[PDB]
């Protein structure tokens, strides 16, 4: 009856808070993440890269 | 809401001009009736938007022909100078 | 210029219906309680069936009833030869509910 | 009553304009992280990319 | 909803698998898989159903749907199994039901589906297919699925419509493939369903789809060459149901933003001119909303049309198309600016474009080209009398007495406030 008209409010509040802090910090991980994995890839091609530099030779 | 209010109120004012216009033109109203003709569209808004600028440009012819009569007061004045030598 | 004089006249008297209504804190559907007609609800039910073919958006526009202590509104049906005398009465003021 | 079942049916209404609205704004959030990583991926790669060609 | 239903039914009554707990016709093994984690909720069973790894899961469950011709049950069991697909928040994550040993299993098997839209094949296979755009798998073969019937079927036509369309929107993601299959002629679908009269919801996914497109520049790029943006502002103009109008925003917002040429991403002055979206905008300003972000996205969009109409005031181009004779609704030419200041600068030597105007004047007689021409000969004489006399000097007065009779009256009345602003001293 009347209890819905508050039920309505507190779900959508907490669909909308949940998904906005789960971005925060999502980011927040994922700029950090995004360095190291480039970092990583950045180092095998510097490992292949001497490989070719040996066959080159 | 008081943004639909004084938008209703705006073209109140317009339509009390372009009235008093008639009036002046002394052209009597038909009263063709047909109530029930008020739809719900938010084309009314941009339709007394042009209806506004109608008169704006009502008022615009307005103050040229008193310009225009103020002039020819003059012109009239040149004519009877043409007259007498 | 009468057909817009009227429809001008609709509007802001609708409008200033729609500030007598209760704004929730966000909820999309309004929230109102009106006094109706018991020989006539049914009539207001096919309005409100009205309102949603007329703007289709699967809303259900509903009406239901409840009960209150607040004291009605007195109503008389009158017609040509019974409003006059409704006037005449009524000039003196309203009596209680079902007087 | 009548009024009853329209009282349900509204509540199962309700549910689904929650579950909409709801999904809706998941995914909002979601797309503009999203963009967000793909910009901050974009960046550091691209300094990486450039301390490369130096060295290289 | 059709699947909302269908799934609430289904949820009210189990199929008796025991009987065919050892039979190959129904889950000779499979039954005691099903048996096994029944308290799906707990999390633990989550992260112990990675133990089969997809031997069962995937991967005798695949091939084994079809193997059960009886659709009654067969419908039955297989949205059971997948039910634990369909609330896949990460339960999926890199495709725990994994089979790598064949990737037919994984991928291409959707390929026999897509038929029988009716015992839920087609439903199932489309959320199989959902299971790759924030997922951890890739399809190989884009065209595989780009230029099939289960998107072709659905372009026509119910609520199976709008449901493979949040499919579709599930799909666009990430631009490779997005790219890829707007390369395609589904880009030509896409207006094709934008052209027939639907349901309002099927047209709010679509500008959401839209918004997914808009992520990519180079999609811009390639779809500046149509006239989406009017389509655009006539349904928002025609239809308010407060998320569309957001979508939009979000839009045009997106579009604004990856501009990777301004020069031939004209469509900040084209929206502008196929319609006069400002005074909308203007509108829901005074509305008050609870979403920051429609009043930061509209503050957005009022200041890059400010900056978009200080783009188009300029006296140059009016210039280079009054040579052409190009006389449009320019906003140089209701540039209160323009005629206030910028009035000077149309004493050239010679007057040069003031006397092509009077060229024009007795050569062209398109209606529209001689208002325009009409009102800016007004004002010019409004804001410089001698000019007005350099005219009389050239007759343009008796030309312009001339036009007042041309067979399109709005021009008559141009002509009469041109010569309205004639009179003053005379």
């Amino acid at each position: 009856s009347q209890t819905q008209g508050i039920q309505q409010l507190l779900q959508a509040e907490k669909r909308a808070a949940e998904k906005v802090a789960d971005a925060r910090k999502r980011k927040a991980r994922r700029l950090k993440q995004a360095k190291e994995e480039a970092q990583m890839e950045v180092e095998q091609y510097r490992r292949e890269r001497e490989q070719e530099f040996q066959s080159k030779q | 809401f008081v943004n639909e209010v004084r938008r209703c109120e705006e073209m109140d004012r317009k339509l009390r001009f372009v009235e008093k216009e008639i009036r002046k033109a002394n052209i009597p109203i038909m009263d063709t009736g047909e109530n029930p003709e008020v739809p719900f569209p938010r084309d009314m808004i941009d339709l007394e938007a042009n209806f506004e600028k109608i008169e704006n440009e009502l008022k615009e012819i307005n103050t040229n022909q008193e310009a225009l009569k103020r002039n020819f007061l003059e012109l009239t004045e040149l004519k009877f100078i043409l007259r007498k030598t | 210029i009468r057909v817009w004089f009227i429809k001008v006249r609709k509007m802001k008297a609708i409008y200033h219906t729609l500030n007598l209504c209760n704004i929730d804190v966000t909820q999309k559907c309004l929230i109102a309680e009106v006094w109706c007609p018991v020989t006539d609800l049914d009539s207001i039910q096919f309005a409100l069936r009205r309102g949603t073919e007329h703007s289709g958006s699967t809303v259900p526009s509903i009406l239901n009833r409840m009960q209150t202590n607040q004291t009605p509104p007195t109503y008389n049906k009158t017609n040509k030869f019974t409003h006059g005398f409704q006037n005449i009465v009524d000039a003196y003021g309203i009596g209680t509910y079902r007087e | 009553a009548l009024s009853d079942a329209d009282v349900q049916k509204q509540i199962k209404h309700m549910m689904a304009f929650i579950e909409q609205e709801a999904n809706e704004k998941a995914e909002e959030i979601d797309a503009k992280a999203e963009e967000e990583f793909n910009i901050e991926k974009g960046r550091l790669v691209q300094t990486q990319r450039l301390k490369i060609m130096e060295y290289y | 909803n059709i699947i909302a239903a269908k799934a609430a039914e289904v949820r009210a009554n189990k199929v008796n698998w025991q009987s065919y707990l050892q039979g190959q016709m129904i889950s000779a093994e499979d039954c005691e898989f099903i048996q096994r984690f029944e308290m799906k909720r707990s999390s633990e069973d989550k992260q112990e159903m990675l133990q089969t790894e997809g031997s069962q899961c995937a991967k005798t469950f695949i091939n084994l749907m079809t193997h059960i011709s009886k659709e009654q049950t067969v419908q039955y069991i297989l949205t059971m199994v997948d039910d634990m697909l369909q609330e896949n928040h990460q339960r999926v994550s890199i495709f725990f039901d994994y089979a790598k040993r064949s990737k037919s299993t994984a991928w291409p098997y959707f390929l026999p589906m897509l038929n029988r839209q009716d015992p839920f094949t087609v439903h199932m296979a489309a959320r199989i297919i959902a299971k790759l755009a924030a997922w951890g798998k890739e399809l190989m073969e884009g065209s595989d699925l780009n230029y099939y019937f289960n998107w072709i079927k659905t372009q026509l036509s119910s609520q199976y419509v709008q449901c493979v369309a949040g499919c579709l929107q599930l799909m666009l993601r990430v631009n490779e493939y997005r790219f890829a299959w707007v390369e395609a002629d589904g880009v030509n679908c896409i207006m094709g369903v934008l052209s027939n009269k639907c349901g309002f919801q099927l047209q709010y996914q679509m500008i959401f789809s839209i918004w997914l497109l808009a992520f990519s520049p180079q999609m811009c790029e390639h779809l500046r060459r149509y006239n989406i943006i009017p389509v655009l502002s006539d349904i928002l103009q025609e239809s308010v149901k407060e998320k569309v109008t957001r979508i939009i925003l979000a839009a045009f917002r997106n579009f604004l933003e990856k501009s990777t040429e301004r020069e031939t991403r004209q469509e900040y002055a084209l929206a502008m001119i196929q319609c006069k979206v400002l005074k909308q905008l203007e509108n829901l300003e005074q509305q008050k909303y609870d979403d920051e972000d429609i009043s930061e996205d509209i503050k957005f969009l009022l200041e890059k049309l400010g900056e978009s109409v200080q783009d188009l005031s300029s006296f140059d181009e009016y210039s280079s198309e009054l040579k052409s004779g190009r006389l449009e609704w320019s906003p140089v030419h209701k540039s209160e600016k323009f005629w206030r200041e910028n009035a000077v600068r149309l004493n050239e030597k010679n007057y040069e474009l003031l006397k092509i105007l009077t060229k024009l004047l007795e050569v062209s007689d398109d209606p529209q080209v001689l208002a325009v021409a009409a009102h800016d000969v007004g004002e010019y004489v409004r804001h410089y009398p001698r000019g007005k006399r350099v005219i009389e000097q050239l007759g343009g007065k008796q030309l312009v007495m001339n036009h007042m009779h041309h067979e399109d009256q709005q021009v008559r009345y141009n002509a009469l406030l041109a010569v309205q602003k004639l009179m003053v001293h005379n």
